[PDB]
RNA sequence: UAAUUGCGAUAACGAACGAGACCUUAACCUACUAAAUAGUGGUGCUAGCAUUUGCUGGUUAUCCACUUCUUAGAGGGACUAUCGGUUUCAAGCCGAUGGAAGUUUGAGGCAAUAACAGGUCUGUGAUGCCCUUAGACGUUCUGGGCCGCACGCGCGCUACACUGACGGAGCCAGCGAGUCUAACCUUGGCCGAGAGGUCUUGGUAAUCUUGUGAAACUCCGUCGUGCUGGGGAUAGAGCAUUGUAAUUAUUGCUCUUCAACGAGGAAUUCCUAGUAAGCGCAAGUCAUCAGCUUGCGUUGAUUACGUCCCUGCCCUUUGUACACACC
């Protein structure tokens, strides 16, 4: 007892954090969206927190038996 | 030759050939020459050499191969078919030995005598598969010089392992008969036979 | 099985008789000489150096070497 | 330096690639002749995450 | 001049040494010699039959005296080699403790090696003058 | 202190260190002459040095050399390299200019490398092989 | 094979259009030039491209060079 | 060694254990021909029995002979270890013996007769014609019986 | 038991030996299917409203 | 039996269909002013030496 | 060009992802900062041999100084440099010299867009749906089985010997790893033919095991071409180790038994320099068991430095009634 402590912390601005972003898309088709509003959006916004680019990948399977796959970027990524 | 020594103290025939001629085991580089022009460029002999053993880069470019000293080349060759692959050391000695047993007979720089059987051995033109539709006849080739003292070596050697095999004979003696044999070609020798049927069939196909 | 393995007083002086001429004598050339396999043929090598004949010019296993007297 | 070595895979099937993990550890000593104060003092500060620090003793 | 056994070629040395070992009569031969095999990693007994043991007497001993100590692990572990296993691969194997530990009790006997602090089996003093004078007197065969 | 260099010789991964200080000549290696060495046939490499530059030059210096490493090929050629080294260093603080680039000249001319490291190095195995480039076996079915 | 890059040779370009006076046929001093005069992040990379933008100067000196 | 030389006295071929011996071969081996002397086993007793093993099967006095099948039969007498022997604690009479000869055929027959009349895996095994040592059978030995 | 398995003729290798070996001993892969993975056996599809809502 | 010299001054090119064939234009030893082409077999550079079993006759292609 | 890497041609100009850059590791620093957990020289304490100085050791501190070797921080270094050939005198390529280094410096790590009904629901307390759920398809316990053997296929190990086996003797690596609330790496002493046993011991580690004295290899002998002393399958008897347990024999040792195999048809794998091949070691697995893997160093070649003949693949042009796209 007391050989260990936890604190919070905000963090500067979710928008550069793949985690955060993650996250976010899962609540956001979680809590019944859109399939392109949800990621459209959560690129637009990381985007818009000044970022140098951003990609999100949807894989797996919506509503039709069929499984697809769907990259939603913009801006600019290296990969290499 | 002017001794001369110091503390821990260096051998007679040592001092005495080291510091004098830069030769063999043994053996001398001056005189010994290359009986067939040509060859000559690709057969070394000189710059000379103590044994046969060095670190060299004889790979990483086309030609430079034909720099690496002619006996060490020979040496080389020896140490092969998958149990031997490696062994320099065994192969050297096999050839310390050979020279020696070579020298025995007839005289001459049995470095020499080597020289010759190599000069004496590399087939002046053969032959490869052309097409000409499906039934390959066979075009008569001239080969080069190169090709000539590799499988010069490749042939002295492998008829003298091929020999030596599942016999009372040591590598050193067989090898030494092959390169005997062919140094004044004499159709008794693997090697000579092999050259001379390489050229029958690539006069046959001209 | 084949022979070679004894010494018949015949053998042995057949071996003070024929080796001159021999310019080469090792384990393999006494061999050779229809006789001596190459156990009594090393007692060979190093009796024929009891003296004579045999002059040592080369050193080893596998490998000895020796040229007529002179 | 930490190798570990594993199949890619996590089944069978498919070329054996192999992978290889590392991870580096480098360690160091400074040897320090002081009192007790300094000692201390400079050991309760220079406090840093992911850095060990031991402080010993003694001579034996 | 001066003399150690450095300035002496491994073989003719340890024959030297072999052969005087042998001359002398003291010695101790633990009886088993002749009936047995120096590893299990070997297949057949010695050769020199009578005697080897005088061998392996010189080679450890110029062996211990080459450096600080020695015990009959590193020895096992030298005096061995590989042991066909058969079919199947080969692989290092040490040679027998026995042969060994009864080759150091002997020559510490004959005081010639004496057990060593940090551990082993360091070389006598005496052993030092005994192998400096045969070294000396191999050197003097050869002049 | 009398004048002294040290220098070293380096084959695979043997390396050799030589001490070359002022002596009345000797020349051995770890604790032997270097009369001894075997190897053996390639003894000749290791006394190759003296006699490419003249038996006498060892006159006014010890020398000594201590090989760890590599395997026996390997640790005869680090030592030639770093005698041959060591007596031209010794030449370059102590000797003359032009003494020292003679004797570079007369290595350097017929050569072994003896001045200079071979850098050829084992290259690493990869999965799928027992070697470097070897690959394993395939049937295809 | 030794074929320069797209970045490494347009840079030569680009140093040898606005610094033509200073560069000088010898690569140890173009390079430091290079340091000196342009930001770059390894030191191979800059080493390339003072080499080549000495290569293009060298050849320059003896008649012009398109681009 | 030393140039020899002798008369009539060797004889090629001579004939111990009920088997034959060739002369000419280096006699420590020429033992081993007989079932139950494997090199060791040879070596041992030739140096137990006071023998020249520079010898070869060729000369040996007869007495030397005598002797060296004597130890060769009687080897916990000469004393020759007992690790050293192919048959010891019996297993009834629980000694140890050498056994050699014609007479290591029917020592395996017994030991496999036991195992086959107590009914033990071991013996079906064997009585089977298979490996009995545990070994995989799917893939090897298929030339076989 | 053990008795019956040493007594029982018709076992062990002689008997095994004599016996013809099978041909589907030295068969062949099998394979079964292949030129059907792209060819869908559900019968059911999707349908462009489905897949418009989901995607 | 007549040898006869040959020194390689240009290397042509490969033929065969395997390609390891090498065409050459060589001028011979004892009297130049006189060139023929050669087809090798081994590997050749500029100023080796040929010897040329039969000393008129010249080929061209190789399938 | 290894490269949509570049030059050049040019209705295109100028750019971004990917390649390259970047990163890691192997190479070079008598320049920098240092070190009793790395070492060198001097000095003392001291052994031996010569004696005329000398030569070879002992001494985790008896002190002094150093950083060449070892360690790892910071820098520096290379840019295919200089010169010359060749090329549309372009990008480039070649040779020579210099150089630690000039094959993308060697070797890796990362790695776009798209595709596959590739493999994985048996890695997951990732998961839909179906099934099952107390006479269980939950789970645990005892015992057997995955090892069963006419035989087809693949990866392998060991061999057919004399460039060798055996026996003395010489004797040299690099990458690793190791015990707390525990029994791990083990030196040394004894006992034992061996395997092993036993008493102590150092180490949570650049400190101890451990210079891991590894194996191929080197040297002096024995054997002498004979299925031989090559080869060591199969099998018998005995002894020990791990484990609650060893039978269908975990593994280790000793004696004995001494097979096929005399270089392997049609076929077919892999490979360009410290590479191939030979050789051992450490790590993974692990109570015990490596003939496997992953890395490591030791010994260290022959042959190309080319092409499109075989095969495989990318690219143009071309045809298409295909577009769920020749399944
Ligand atoms: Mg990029
Ligand atoms: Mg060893
Ligand atoms: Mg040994
Ligand atoms: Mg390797
Ligand atoms: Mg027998
Ligand atoms: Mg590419
Ligand atoms: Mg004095
Ligand atoms: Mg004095
Ligand atoms: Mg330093
Ligand atoms: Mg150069
Ligand atoms: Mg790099
Ligand atoms: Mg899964
Ligand atoms: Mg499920
Ligand atoms: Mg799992
Ligand atoms: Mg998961
Ligand atoms: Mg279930
Ligand atoms: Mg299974
Ligand atoms: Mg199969
Ligand atoms: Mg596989
Ligand atoms: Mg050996
Ligand atoms: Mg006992
Ligand atoms: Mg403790
Ligand atoms: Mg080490
Ligand atoms: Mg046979
Ligand atoms: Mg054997
Ligand atoms: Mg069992
Ligand atoms: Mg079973
Ligand atoms: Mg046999
Ligand atoms: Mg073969
Ligand atoms: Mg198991
Ligand atoms: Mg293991
Ligand atoms: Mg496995
Ligand atoms: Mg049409």
């Amino acid at each position: 007892p007391g050989t260990i402590v936890l604190y919070a912390e905000r963090v500067q601005d979710r928008g550069l954090s793949a985690v955060a972003q993650a996250e976010s898309m899962k609540f956001k088709l979680l809590n019944g969206l859109a399939i392109r509003r949800a990621a459209y959006g959560v690129v637009r916004y990381v985007m818009e927190s000044g970022a140098k680019g951003c990609e999100v990948v949807v894989s797996g399977k919506l509503r039709a038996a069929r499984a697809k796959a769907m990259k939603f970027a913009d801006g600019f990524l290296i990969h290499s | 030759f002017t001794p001369v020594v110091l503390a821990t103290p260096i051998p007679e025939e040592v001092q005495q050939a080291q510091t004098e001629i830069k030769l063999f085991n043994k053996w001398s580089f001056e005189e010994v020459e290359v009986k067939d022009a040509s060859l000559v460029d690709y057969v070394q002999v000189r710059q000379p050499i103590f044994v046969a053993h060095t670190a060299g880069r004889y790979a990483n470019k086309r030609f430079r191969k034909a720099q690496c000293p002619i006996i060490e080349r020979l040496t080389n060759s020896l140490m092969m078919n998958g149990r031997n692959n490696g062994k320099k050391l065994k192969a050297v000695r096999i050839i310390k030995h050979t020279l020696d047993i070579i020298n025995v007979l007839t005289d001459q720089n049995p470095i020499q005598v080597v020289v010759d059987a190599i000069t004496n051995t590399g087939p002046r033109e053969d032959t490869t598969r052309v097409g000409g539709g499906g039934a390959a006849r066979r075009q008569a080739v001239d080969v080069s010089p190169l090709r000539r003292v590799n499988q010069a070596i490749a042939l002295l050697t492998i008829g003298a392992r091929e020999a030596a095999f599942r016999n009372i004979k040591t590598i050193a003696e067989t090898l030494a008969e092959e390169l005997i044999n062919a140094a004044k070609g004499s159709s008794t020798s693997y090697a000579i036979k092999k050259k001379d049927e390489l050229e029958r069939v690539a006069k046959s196909n001209r | 099985a084949q022979h070679a393995v004894i010494l018949d007083q015949e053998k042995y002086d057949r071996i003070l008789k024929e080796v001159p001429t021999y310019r080469y004598v090792s384990v393999s050339v006494l061999v050779d000489r229809l006789k001596i396999g190459g156990s009594l043929a090393r007692i060979a090598l190093r009796h024929l150096e009891k003296e004579g004949i045999i002059k040592p010019i080369s050193k080893h296993s596998k490998q000895a070497i020796y040229t007529r007297a002179t | 330096v930490l190798k570990i070595s594993t199949r890619k895979t996590p089944n069978g099937e498919g070329s054996k690639t192999w992978e290889t993990y590392e991870m580096r550890i480098h360690k160091r000593y400074i040897d320090l002749e002081a009192p007790v104060q300094i000692v201390k003092r400079i050991t309760q500060i220079t406090i840093e995450p992911g850095v060990d620090v031991e402080v010993v003793v003694a001579s034996n | 001049p001066g003399v150690s056994v450095r300035d002496v070629a491994a073989q003719d040395f340890i024959n030297a040494y072999a052969s005087f070992l042998q001359r002398q009569g003291k010695l101790e031969v633990p009886g088993y010699v002749d009936i047995v095999k120096t590893s299990s990693g070997n297949e057949m007994p010695p050769q020199d039959a009578e005697g080897w043991f005088y061998k392996r007497a010189a080679s450890v001993a110029r062996h211990i005296y080459m450096r600080k100590q020695v015990g009959v692990g590193k020895l096992n572990k030298l005096y061995g080699g590989a042991k066909s296993r058969g079919v199947r691969p080969y692989k290092h194997i040490d040679a027998s403790g026995s042969i060994n530990r009864k080759v150091l009790q002997a020559l510490e006997k004959i005081g010639i090696v004496e057990i060593s602090p940090k551990g082993g089996r360091r070389i006598s003093e005496n052993g030092q003058r005994d192998l400096d004078r045969i070294a000396a007197q191999t050197l003097e065969e050869d002049e | 202190a009398v004048p002294s260099v040290q220098t070293f010789g380096k084959k695979k991964s043997a390396t050799a260190v030589a001490h070359v200080k002022a002596g009345k000549g000797l020349i051995k290696v770890n604790g032997s002459p270097i009369t001894l060495v075997e190897p053996e046939i390639l003894r000749f490499k290791v006394y190759e040095p003296l006699l490419l530059v003249g038996l006498d030059k060892f006159s006014n210096i010890d020398i000594r050399v201590r090989v760890t490493g590599g395997g026996h090929v390997s640790q005869v050629y680090a030592i030639r390299q770093a005698i041959a080294k060591g007596l031209v260093a010794y030449h370059q603080k102590y000797v003359d200019e032009q003494s020292k680039n003679e004797l570079k000249k007369a290595f350097t001319s017929y050569d072994r490398t003896l001045l200079i490291a071979d850098s050829r190095r084992p290259e690493p195995k990869k999965f799928g092989g027992k070697g470097a480039r070897s690959r394993f076996q395939k049937s295809y079915r | 094979g030794r074929v320069r890059t797209k970045t490494v040779k347009r840079a030569s370009k680009a140093l040898i259009e606005r610094y033509y006076p200073k560069l000088t046929l010898d690569f140890q001093t173009n390079k430091r030039l290079c340091d000196e005069i342009a930001t770059i992040q390894s030191k191979r990379l800059r080493n390339k491209i003072a080499g080549y933008t000495t290569h293009l100067m060298k050849r320059i000196q003896k008649g012009p060079v398109r681009g | 060694s030393l140039v020899v030389q002798e008369q009539g006295s060797f004889q090629h071929i001579l004939r111990l254990l009920n088997t034959n011996v060739d002369g000419n071969i280096k006699i420590v081996y020429a033992l081993t021909t007989i079932k139950g002397v494997g090199r060791r086993y040879s070596n041992l007793v030739c140096k137990k029995a006071d023998v020249d093993l520079h010898k070869r099967a060729g000369e040996l006095t007869q007495e030397e002979l005598e002797r060296i099948v004597q130890i060769m039969q009687n080897p916990t007498h000469y004393k020759i270890p007992a690790w050293f022997l192919n048959r010891q604690n019996d297993i009834t009479d629980g000694k140890d013996y050498h056994t050699l000869a014609n007479n290591v055929e029917s020592k395996l027959r017994d030991d496999l007769e036991r195992l086959k009349k107590i009914r033990a895996h071991r013996g079906i095994r064997h009585f089977w014609g298979l490996r009995v040592r545990g070994q995989h059978t799917k893939t090897t030995g298929r030339r076989r019986a | 038991g053990n008795e019956g398995a040493i007594r029982d003729k018709t076992a062990g290798r002689r008997n095994n030996r004599s016996k013809d070996v099978t041909d589907s001993a030295t068969t062949k892969k099998s394979n079964t299917r292949r030129a059907t993975d792209r060819h869908s056996r559900t019968g059911k599809t999707d349908t462009k409203k489905k897949v418009n809502q989901g995607w | 039996t007549p040898v006869t010299l040959a020194k390689v001054i240009k290397v042509l090119g490969r033929t065969g269909s395997r390609g390891g064939v090498t065409q050459v234009r060589v001028e011979f030893l004892e009297d130049t002013s006189r060139t023929i082409v050669r087809n090798v077999k081994g590997p050749v550079r500029e100023n080796d030496i040929l010897v040329l079993m039969e000393s008129e006759r010249e080929a061209r292609r190789l399938r």
